[PDB]
């Protein structure tokens, strides 16, 4: 097995620019990799904080005056007990899918094979992290890793579940980089439009009250003004923290700000 | 266990616990503690002239002892309590009839992998509760639904017409043709366009060319059996075909279940183990017919107004009446109030508060009058819309369904003045023996004219179609939650998997009806004053009803 | 091909006796099959289907005898082989059930105090029932004619007049014939064996 | 929703002031909301508050020339409008008017922030502000 | 606590700070304590309970009444006019209020953790991106406000929202 | 020869520093700073500790390590926005 680790280009990510500007690494040696993490920093106060006060434990010496404690009690074990507990495993259960896990798996490969498309149509060129039939195989051994865990003969849903929320954590995730603008020529005509749309809805509602989607799209298109690509200018608006909200499951759009 | 001897001559334990230790801790039973030994001399001695030399007295002593342990479960250790089982031994030598409101019932979980109902621990025992107990917490949210739908869907997949079988909606991706039987929720997109939801998924629905079942309501949330075509050029199931999942009797419906004391009379369950009981059932049907007749339970109409005259007139009438052969129960449901009551700025005049205290005052002269109704019957008190803290938000709106009692603050001597009194829930369920009733009182069927599907293609039969629609879909509430909130910890008082031998289900804007379907009856009380006539309905749990009438 | 889902059952029946063999304290039980099991219900009703359809073509006379004897026997070879798979799981079931109730000297199990060995869950409802009749059986022959003997006693023969015991959890005191227990917690007793075996039996006390 | 949104906003700059501050106090602020003035679902019919603005104007100028009634009226009005028990009493028109004098008293703050001088304080009752001179008795004409 | 309130009233100056923050540690080393201690810094003692929107009959006054800040013989009496209020419709807004919030708090909208955007499912597990269901109002608050609530009805006397709390 | 530790020490103030640092870089700076940089102050403390042939690290000397690092991150900036970063991080260094 192979755990490989690396920088993108210019050092950070520079969500700026596009993701294929980004990553230096060819779609033949993306497609062995069964899971891909890209690592960003928040830089959230509450977040620094913890990390800050974690980090000086270790140094100021509580860090041993404390895990020995946990380590003894239910809830953690030591590198030995886990190395031999590793080895057992591997060497006695070999779990296997069931008729369920199959269908569950089957429409999820198709889910997220669909995506894809719609994904390299709107963004008129070709996706930088792969998805392929590798991709599918990658589920079904993290599904069968998981079941492998509690010594049990077969793999069912409820490691279905979990393997499918890792893969859509770990690939789904960094593929769909959602680029606000990329001031490319997918888009070229909303580089203006987005403009128009936006002083049109805020001349249309003033900052309280609010309207509604289905209204929004019928009256707002009966004038042959569709894109197709409305659905995150809204959510382009809300980033803005005051011209748009969502509320009441989606249906409801409320001018918060200026 | 008899007396008449000389005296109770006192002696120490230490020349008593021999017999009572081989009796009970080597042969059946243990854990004799020294301050239960010592109760167990004072009963002993009551009789001890001329013993510890006798017969049988003592081994007869304690084999009664012992025969309470075996029928109770109580514990291992014997303590001051001794002498509390025998008392309970000197009684050997109505009842079992309970009124649970939404908040007091017990709560059951269902597990789809296991087929099978999982107890929940209720918050308040255990919990502290002091400050926030009865909150919810955010998984219920999250489960709410999804309960529901796990109920419905095994019903549907245990019927015996289906064995086209029902399959998941995200199952239809890659498909271009074919046909599909799909059961979910009936619901608006967040684009507008009508769809059906099941945990798998959602996928957009047709109903241009829809042919639907007619004798039933297709209102917004609720599971719906449809049948058709998929389309993979965009993503919809054009309909042909569209139904309600078939109901279920109790009888059948049990047997799936066990014999689970949901709500349990016979006993109660934990966390550890559940309770199930077969044989009792024979002998109480047995004594529901045993010449009982003489019980007699009385439902009034429906919104009775306190604050108008001559409601009040015409309820002093038929006390009158009631008067001569005491109801066993009666029941005073709807509307105590003709105006919601909220925080009322205006101080000039008196308070609706105030007011609404003492419209619930003159109950008191009224019912003072009347001593023989008061001495034996029980009354039971069903809140209404424009009770107290229901208005004080919803301002005679209709709001939450788990509806709290009226408090006991604003009606304090009426508890007095009447002998039983029971206040309950919007919901509630009589438990009477061998049979379970619910009391349910809104407007069911405005809500259901005024939200319908509206396929583009005497007055009894509404109620038909009314009473199938809630008998089958096994709720109380067909509706999503933005047309009505609902406490997440508390559904599982609306969800009647199984069916009530009888219903109480009054709504003012139906008429009046009798009906029968799969194993149940429903009656419907409803405008207690109308075209200058006063109403009131009698029902006999022989399944025989009555209509009584006092202009 | 009818059969072959049964074998998974009895398959299964392997791996819990397994787990009754190597058990060196007692273990539960694991859940019921009821989803196998009706599947061979449905199955065995299908081939009953079947036996009558061929009962009916054979009285019209449109086939040879000969023909129709040999499907005859192989469903009546096929509802024999999962009747035999169905009952090998229940009598094993029902073994591990009756070893259980024997080692919990007698009593009601669940509905009384129990020793926590077994959840209430795992167990089908007419396992359920016969667990209760079985335990009233044991009840009304420990009051047979052995009344002196505990035909639900200790096992192991007696070698030791005075043991030393500890206690495990905490209690009240317990009187015993001519004296008294105070059961208080990490405390160490010396007396005779026969006194505290109920104890023992009951986990309030460790050792011998 | 609509119906329970009765929070005003408020201004709460803090800290030690050595320039001079003034205290003033704004009246009328509601009734000078009123007067001065599809797609949206949650806003009151504009007729409706067309007829109340014209109402309102009549009363004022009625008011004006020595009408006691009419000055009753307008003082009486902002009473009716958040009173339930009063008739013809809407949510919406509730909202809207709150909504409004949301509006307008961030406007007023603007309009003072024309002259050298910073908001402190806001209550809709209450109006605190800091001038750029540093004595008391030479913000007379200012 | 009173050097503490002391030093907190002076640091609100914006443009004396390090001369301010030197006198600090010069006093805290009289304790034995240290200039970032968290026990060493001030919040703020009392917690709100605002009511808005009171009308004055007799004043026709617009007032937002706080029943923890605001000390007594204004909690009972108008600012423009002194004018005693009514008891029991005071108890009364304080019911609607905590109605009004429990309401709020169960007709909510869930939330994704780490994609901060709206559930539009009536059934799902989480969201497509990986992450759990939490609430827009967190119990806690709620919590904190029951737990307000039945402090102000016991410092005054207030028997209706006494027995209010206590039914539910 | 010399090993000096970290006992007692002030957690709040570091933990302060390095939140603020963090904050008034992506604002306004081209200085990046990540857990890393947290570590170097302990760091320069346990210098400025050997330099005193001491076992035990002071207050003194993580003050000093906190106003050289403060330092070297202030006179790293534009001329622009030096004035007000210098004010705002003062208040740390007040020794
Ligand atoms: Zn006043
Ligand atoms: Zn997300």
């Amino acid at each position: 097995s192979v755990l490989a680790a690396a920088n993108p280009i210019y050092g950070r990510y520079d969500d700026l620019k596009s993701p294929g500007d980004n990553i230096d690494f060819q779609t033949t040696i993306l497609s062995r990799f069964d899971m891909i993490f890209i690592v960003k920093d928040d830089h959230n106060e509450e977040r620094d904080i913890s990390i800050a006060n974690h980090v000086i434990n270790i140094h100021t010496g509580n860090a041993n005056a404390m895990q020995n404690q946990q380590e003894e009690n239910g809830s953690e074990i030591s590198i030995e007990k886990m190395k031999r507990y590793i080895t057992y495993c591997r060497l006695k259960c070999a779990p296997r899918l069931s008729p369920q896990a199959a269908e569950k798996l089957s429409s999820n490969f198709v889910t997220i094979r669909k995506q894809l498309l719609i994904n390299e149509l709107e963004s008129t060129e070709r996706s930088s992290i792969p998805i392929t039939i590798r991709q599918l195989e990658a589920i079904i051994r993290i599904t069968e890793s998981l079941a492998k865990l509690e010594l049990s003969p077969i793999a069912q849903e409820r490691h279905v579940d979990e393997a499918i929320r890792l893969f859509q954590a770990s690939t789904m995730d960094a593929a769909s980089q959602d680029p606000i603008g990329g001031l490319n020529q997918a888009s070229g005509t909303s580089l203006s439009e987005i403009r128009r749309f936006e002083q049109e809805l805020k001349r249309r509602l003033p900052i309280g009250w609010s309207t509604s989607y289905q209204t929004l799209r019928r009256e707002f298109v009966d004038t042959h003004r569709f894109s197709q690509l409305a659905l995150d200018k809204a959510l382009y608006a809300l980033e803005k923290h005051e011209t748009i909200q969502l509320r009441h499951q989606g249906q409801n759009i409320y001018r918060s700000g200026v | 266990f008899g007396s008449g001897n000389v005296l109770p001559v006192k002696i120490q334990p230490p020349l008593l616990r021999p017999l009572a230790y081989r009796v009970l801790s080597r042969k059946y039973g243990l854990s004799i503690k020294s301050d239960g030994l010592s109760a167990l001399a004072e009963f002993v001695g009551t009789n001890i002239g001329a013993n510890w030399r006798q017969g049988p007295a003592t081994i007869k002593f304690l084999e009664q002892f012992a025969a309470v342990w075996k029928q109770q479960e109580r514990g291992l250790f014997i303590d001051q309590s001794g002498v509390k089982e025998v008392i309970q031994e000197m009684k050997e030598r109505r009842d079992y009839f309970k009124v649970i409101n939404a908040s007091q019932q017990q709560r059951f979980s269902y597990n789809p992998h296991k087929m099978q109902f999982i107890f929940v621990p209720n918050k308040k025992q255990n919990g502290l509760g002091g400050i926030a107990g009865f909150l919810p917490d955010i998984e219920d949210k999250v489960q709410m639904f999804l309960t529901r739908y796990y109920l419905t869907n095994d019903r549907v997949m245990r019927n015996e017409n289906f064995q086209m079988s029902i399959t998941p909606i995200k199952n239809l991706l890659g498909r271009d043709a074919q046909n599909f039987l799909l059961l979910g929720l009936l619901n608006k997109n967040f684009k507008g366009n009508w769809s059906l939801e099941d945990p798998s998924g959602s996928v957009e629905i047709d109903i241009s060319q829809t042919i639907p079942t007619q004798g039933h309501y297709y209102v917004p949330g609720c599971m719906v059996l449809v049948e058709g075509i998929y389309y993979s050029v965009g993503n919809k199931f054009h309909v042909t075909s569209m139904t309600l999942p078939p109901g279920e009797r109790r009888e059948i419906t049990l047997e799936t279940i066990g014999n689970l004391d949901l709500l349990g009379i016979h006993g109660i369950s934990n966390n550890n183990f559940i309770a199930r009981l077969d044989k009792d059932l024979k002998i109480r049907l047995h004594l529901l017919e045993k010449e009982l007749t003489d019980h007699k339970f009385v439902i009034l109409g429906a919104n009775l107004f306190l604050d108008d005259l001559k409601i009040m007139t015409a309820l002093s009438k038929i006390l009158q009446k009631l008067n001569d052969d005491p109801p066993t129960l009666l029941i005073w449901q709807g509307s105590f109030t003709s105006v919601p009551v909220f925080a009322s700025m205006s101080s000039r005049n008196i308070s609706s508060s105030t007011q609404f205290k003492n419209n619930f005052d003159a109950l008191a002269t009224l019912l003072s009058r009347f001593d023989n109704l008061t001495e034996n019957t029980t009354m039971i008190f069903i809140p209404g819309p424009n009770d107290l803290w229901g208005s004080m938000v919803s301002l005679g709106a209709s709001g939450t369904l788990p509806q709290d009692p009226i408090p006991s603050a604003f009606t304090k001597k009426i508890n007095k003045v009447c002998k039983n009194v029971v206040w309950s829930s919007n919901p509630t369920r009589i438990a009477y023996l061998s049979q379970e009733i619910v009391i349910f009182r809104d407007d069911l069927s405005g809500r259901f004219k005024r939200h319908r599907l509206e396929f583009p293609f005497q007055k009894v039969q509404e109620t038909r179609k009314l009473v199938k629609t809630i008998l089958d879909q096994g709720h109380l509430s067909p509706f999503l939650d933005s047309l009505r909130p609902i406490s997440w910890d508390l559904d599982h008082t609306l969800t009647l998997c199984p069916i009530p031998s009888t219903m109480v289900l009054c709504d003012t804007t139906s008429a009046q009806f009798d009906l029968t379907y799969n194993g149940c009856k429903v009656i419907n009380p409803g405008s207690f004053i109308h075209n200058r006539r006063a109403r009131y309905m009698e029902y006999v749990p022989s399944s025989k009803k009555t209509i009584q009438e006092e202009i | 091909m009818y059969g072959d889902l049964g074998n998974k059952l009895v398959l299964e029946a392997k791996r819990t006796k397994q787990l009754y063999a190597r058990s060196n304290q007692d273990v539960n039980l694991p859940m019921y099959h009821e989803d196998i099991i009706r599947n061979i219900l449905k199955e065995v009703s299908n081939l009953r289907k079947n036996t009558e359809y061929l009962k009916e073509q054979q009285q019209l006379g449109m086939l040879d005898d000969k023909v129709a004897k040999c499907q005859y026997f192989v469903t009546l070879l096929c509802m024999e082989r999962n009747k035999r798979c169905l009952l090998a799981y229940q009598r094993l079931r029902t073994d591990i059930l009756d070893s259980m109730a024997w080692n919990n000297n007698g009593l009601d199990l669940m509905s009384s105090i129990t020793f926590s060995q077994q959840d209430t869950n795992n167990l089908s409802h007419q396992e359920q029932e016969y667990l209760k009749e079985y335990c009233d059986l044991i009840t009304d022959l420990k009051s047979g004619d052995l009344v002196d003997i505990d035909l639900s006693g200790s096992l192991v023969p007696p070698s030791d007049v005075f043991i030393d015991v500890r206690v495990l959890k905490d209690a009240g005191e317990i009187q015993t014939e001519y004296g008294v227990f105070n059961l208080i917690k990490d405390s160490q007793f010396f007396v005779r064996q026969s006194d505290v075996e109920r104890l023992i039996q009951q986990g309030y006390l460790q050792k011998i | 929703w609509i119906m329970n949104d009765s929070e005003f906003p408020k201004i709460n700059n803090s800290g030690v002031y050595d320039n001079v501050v003034l205290d003033v106090g704004v009246d009328n602020l509601t009734v000078n909301t009123i007067l001065t003035s599809e797609f949206v679902h949650d806003a009151f019919s504009n007729d409706a508050l067309n007829v109340l603005r014209g109402m309102l104007k009549e009363w004022w100028d009625e008011a004006l020339k020595e009408n006691s009634t009419a000055d009753l009226l307008v003082n009486s009005l902002a009473s009716w409008v958040q009173n339930p028990n009063a008739k013809l009493f809407d949510g919406l028109l509730r909202y809207h008017v709150h909504n409004l004098t949301k509006k307008a008293l961030l406007q007023l703050v603007n309009e003072f922030s024309a002259l050298g001088s910073t908001i402190v304080y806001a209550d809709r009752n209450q109006i605190l502000i800091k001038t750029n001179k540093y004595s008391p008795e030479n913000c007379y004409a200012y | 606590e009173l050097v503490k309130s002391l030093c907190h009233v002076m640091l609100l100056s914006k443009s004396t700070i390090l001369e301010i923050r030197t006198l600090r540690k010069e006093l805290l080393k009289i304790f034995e304590l240290r200039e970032f201690a968290k026990v060493a810094e001030f919040k703020d003692p009392s917690l709100s309970l605002v009511v808005p929107d009171f009308l004055c009959e007799y004043c026709f006054f617009i007032s937002d009444i706080d029943f923890c800040k605001a000390a007594p013989e204004s909690i009972f009496s108008c600012v423009r006019c002194h004018k005693a209020f009514n008891q029991v419709l005071l108890q009364e807004h304080l019911i609607q209020k905590l109605r009004s919030d429990i309401e709020s708090y169960l007709i909510q909208d869930l939330r994704c953790s780490r994609c901060h955007k709206v559930k539009r499912d009536y059934m799902s597990a989480h969201c497509p991106c990986a992450g759990a269901w939490e609430g827009t109002l967190p119990r806690e608050s709620i919590v904190q406000k029951l737990n307000v609530f039945k402090q102000v009805a016991k410092y005054y006397g207030f028997d209706i929202l006494l027995s209010c709390i206590a039914d539910l | 020869k010399i090993y000096p530790k970290l006992h007692q020490m002030d957690m709040d103030k570091v933990s302060r520093v390095y939140a603020d640092l963090r904050r008034e870089s992506i604002s306004t700076g081209s200085f990046p700073i990540t857990v890393r940089h947290l570590e170097s102050i302990l760091r320069i403390a346990e210098s400025f500790a050997k330099m005193r042939l001491s076992e035990f690290v002071s207050s003194y000397d993580l003050d000093r390590a906190i106003k050289v690092v403060v330092d070297s991150f202030v006179d790293a900036q534009k001329v622009s926005v030096r004035r007000q970063l210098r004010r705002s991080f003062a208040i740390y260094t007040l020794g």
